[PDB]
């Protein structure tokens, strides 16, 4: 990447996962933007949360950008999938790790427990009406 | 093969028209192997399987629903029977 | 084809917007998309396959419901023998 | 759904019901009879009077309109 | 299969349920 390249836009799909081999980049935020939070030297690594996700569910969050000549490991969400295909058992730990971030964000069984409520629900409007017609 | 039947994938009937005069080949001399060789069967158990599936559950959704108030109950009434008891024994 | 439908893999409210798009384009000019083909072996084998995943699913609910219900009989009874033992 | 609201609220399963289990098919089922209700639904329910809430009562009560 | 399976279970925990309801019927008539 060249010097002040925009390696992740705000509002963006943000599907890969890069790894830094040389250089620096920094996330452009602040009030107003343009304005460093932090720089990431060589060796870190950010993104790996859209590695987890779906078509179009990881909107990227700030701006980063290269400040040099940057060397980033670039590896895509789709060759991810790829690998995963022949791997059942790190599937499944995957899918619950994101699980388990998708679950700690928003706070069989279930089902028969809505039926039964439903089922009780539509036997109290019966018998409400059955006194009804006992006082009628 | 493979190439055929990839070819074949965007044209519906030709498969058929061609499988259909390969038959009419086959029985100009050795007709197939079995004459009566000759569906919608399996889907219609596949999706008869699903709902009487779906109809156990809903079943025994009810079941279980009518079991765990019977539970919650039947501990209430135990736990009632524990707690007159209970002035015996620490006493 | 294949390349359209690889670029819509990220934006799948993109791909109903063009779907739509394309319908009433249809429908002001050709044979207004006629909607009385079909509705909904393809969708059978579907089905099909919803069914054996829900069968699945209520046959392993089905174990574990008897499972509890198991342990909770025999914790009931334990409970009950326990009580009977310290009343006598 | 009536033999499972039996069966739910009969948790004896010997086709009748009592009073006190009546408080069993309180949760399970959603019907509100309990105590002195419950006592005096049961009378309503139990046309024999013998205390207790058969299958054919119940059935009776859900379907009496 | 699972039908006559989950009927099964349904007679098994009314049997179950019975006994226990007449044992706690009997406690509570005792005391």
């Amino acid at each position: 990447y060249l010097p002040n390249d925009y390696v992740c836009k705000k509002g963006e799909i943000g599907r890969e996962m890069y790894i830094i081999q040389a250089g620096q980049v920094q996330v452009l935020g602040g009030p107003d933007g343009k304005s460093v939070l932090v720089t990431l030297k060589a060796g870190s690594v950010f993104g790996e949360i859209s590695l987890l996700a779906v078509g179009g569910g990881n909107r990227r969050t700030a701006n980063v950008v290269a400040h040099g000549f940057t060397n980033l490991f670039i590896l895509d969400k789709k060759d991810l999938n790829e690998i995963l295909v022949h791997y059942p058992e790190s599937q499944k730990l995957l899918r619950k790790k994101a699980r388990r971030m998708l679950r700690n964000n928003n706070k069989g069984r279930g089902g028969r427990l809505a039926l039964l409520r439903a089922r009780l629900k539509e036997l109290a409007a019966l018998e409400a009406a059955a006194r009804q017609q006992q006082l009628l | 093969k493979d190439d055929l039947m990839e070819a074949l994938t965007e044209y519906p009937d030709a498969k058929g028209m061609l499988e259909e005069k390969g038959k009419q080949i086959l029985m100009k001399d050795g007709l197939l192997d079995i004459n009566i060789a000759n569906p919608k069967d399996l889907e219609e158990k596949v999706t008869r399987m699903e709902s009487s599936v779906d109809l156990l559950q809903t079943r025994f959704a009810r079941i279980l629903a009518e079991y765990e108030s019977m539970q919650q109950k039947l501990k209430q009434r135990l736990t009632k029977v524990e707690k007159f008891l209970k002035p015996l024994i620490d006493t | 084809k294949d390349d359209l439908m690889e670029a819509l893999t990220e934006y799948p409210d993109a791909k109903g917007m063009l779907e739509e798009k394309g319908k009433q384009i249809l429908m002001k000019d050709g044979l207004l998309d006629i909607n009385i083909a079909n509705a909904g072996p393809k969708d059978l084998e579907e089905k099909v396959t919803r069914m054996e995943s829900s069968v699945d699913l209520l046959q392993t609910r089905f174990a574990r419901i008897l499972a509890e219900y198991e342990s909770m009989q025999q914790k009931l009874k334990q409970r009950l023998t326990k009580v009977e033992k310290f009343l006598k | 759904e009536i033999r499972e609201a039996f069966r739910v609220f009969d948790k004896d399963g010997n086709g009748y019901i009592s009073a006190a289990e009546l408080r069993h098919v309180m949760t399970n089922l959603g019907e509100k009879l309990t105590d002195e209700e419950v006592d005096e639904m049961i009378r309503e329910a139990d046309i024999d009077g013998d205390g207790q809430v058969n299958y054919e009562e119940f059935v009776q009560m859900m379907t009496a309109k």
